[PDB]
């Protein structure tokens, strides 16, 4: 229906764990699963989870996903901040009309 | 594990025709839904359209409905996108993404590819 | 105008969905050729509440839907536009506008593996009251507030994922049934699927 609003870009110092929130625009979160993607500036987006929530295609333990009904939002937890993590991220899902809805995007920055 | 090559991204005047080819490679390409997505410069991603794995079911978004078509070839599997009567908002980078296996159509998305930048201007 | 409808791949799937997570495949811009779907095997359910399947080939529609899932035997009757039941008003509900079909069939011929069918579940525990399309995909715990549980043992709460126990050495009434429904809807948009005239 409505594009899911994504918060402002965030920055984090190395050696910490970051948390990205994705809030539903309209209605409730009672729909299909919400996934994430990693798109480097100038590069193609890469998915963080292969099918639903299990071992993806090369991210051992960095990315993890959760859903919170109290806040009604998706939460992407990224542990082990590396130099390859400073990039743009978008949370994508589907609506009740089989339309692919995306987010506003969030730039995760690493301090050097 | 998916190679994507197209023709180009040359501009065209408002009210033109464009054909984008998303021929891929690999071994598992029998029945997989394909999604055409776009991203405007200085703006996030925006889904354009999608087609089923067998090539029967195909639909588009609300703002790009009526002037865009999408087809799929199987024996030489390739995703064709025909864009007619372009507007000033169509200038964006387009990508063609795969999905999970044939059972779930709105669950799972594999590697996307490369995409190409299409611009719509009006000058000399 | 278009090619054949991909319905042939809907009724022939390698792995169907569950009750808590059910497929919602949108079909549009195809041909409504039910001549092959009419002379199928003698199934146990071929009911269409909307219109007659003969006159359906000459009726235009904007977009149609296809929802496939697997339930037990006694749960097939609960699929109706308004009815009580453990699945009818808790996990799978339909408003008073369904004009499609409730075609279903039994598939207890190839699933004869006595090893534990802990793959499908229906999430008996829920707190849904309105919004008939109130789905659920997370793996939370059954609670309604008032200092909820925060452990694994529980004894006051419970894990709201009750899997099935489908075994080949059972009788009628408690057999698996794959049900595929076709949700129809018409909005302010030109029609796409009409059927061969």
């Amino acid at each position: 229906d409505i594009v899911m609003t994504q918060p402002h870009p965030v920055s984090e110092s190395p050696g910490k764990t970051v948390t990205i929130s994705c809030t539903r625009s309209s209605g409730s979160i009672a729909s299909n699963y919400v996934q994430w993607y990693q798109q480097r500036p100038g590069s193609a987006p890469t998915t963080v989870i292969y099918e639903d929530n299990q071992r993806p295609s090369g991210v051992p333990d960095r990315f993890s996903g959760s859903i919170d009904s109290s806040s009604n939002s998706a939460s992407l937890t990224i542990s082990g901040l590396k130099t390859e993590d400073e990039a743009d991220y978008y949370c994508q899902s589907y609506d009740s009309s089989n339309h692919v809805v995306f987010g506003g995007g969030t730039k995760v920055t690493v301090l050097r | 594990e998916v190679q994507l090559v197209e023709s180009g991204g040359g501009l065209v005047q408002p009210g033109g025709s464009l054909r984008l080819s998303c021929a891929a490679s690999g071994f598992t390409f029998s029945s997989y839904a394909m999604n055409w997505v776009r991203q405007a410069p200085g703006k996030g991603l925006e889904w354009v359209s999608t087609i089923s794995g067998s090539g029967g079911s195909t639909y588009y978004a609300d703002s790009v409905k009526g002037r865009f078509t999408i087809s799929r070839d199987n024996s030489k599997n390739t995703l064709y996108l025909q864009m007619n009567s372009l507007r000033a908002e169509d200038t964006a980078v387009y990508y063609c993404a795969k999905d999970s296996s044939s059972w779930y159509n709105y669950y799972g998305m594999d590697v996307w590819g490369q995409g190409t930048t299409v611009t719509v201007s009006s000058a000399s | 105008i278009t090619n054949l409808c991909p319905f042939d791949e809907v009724f022939n799937a390698t792995r169907f969905a569950s009750v808590y997570a059910w497929n919602r495949k949108r079909i549009s811009n195809c041909v409504a050729d039910y001549s092959v779907l009419y002379n199928l095997a003698p199934f146990f359910t071929f009911k269409c509440y909307g219109v007659s399947p003969t006159k359906l080939n000459d009726l235009c529609f904007t977009n149609v839907y296809a929802d496939s899932f697997v339930i037990r035997g006694d749960e097939v009757r609960q699929i109706a536009p308004g009815q009580t039941g453990n699945i009818a008003d808790y996990n799978y509900k339909l408003p008073d506008d369904f004009t499609g079909c409730v075609i279903a069939w039994n598939s207890n011929k190839l699933d004869s593996k006595v090893s534990g069918n802990y793959n499908y579940l229906y999430r008996l525990f829920r707190k849904s009251n309105l919004k008939p399309f109130e789905r659920d995909i997370s793996t939370e715990i059954y609670q309604a507030g008032n200092k909820p549980c925060n452990g694994v043992a529980g004894f006051n709460c419970y894990f709201p994922l009750r899997s099935y126990s489908f075994r080949p050495t059972y009788g009628v009434g408690h057999q698996p049934y794959r049900v595929v429904v076709l949700s129809f809807e018409l909005l302010h948009a030109p029609a796409t699927v009409c059927g061969p005239k």
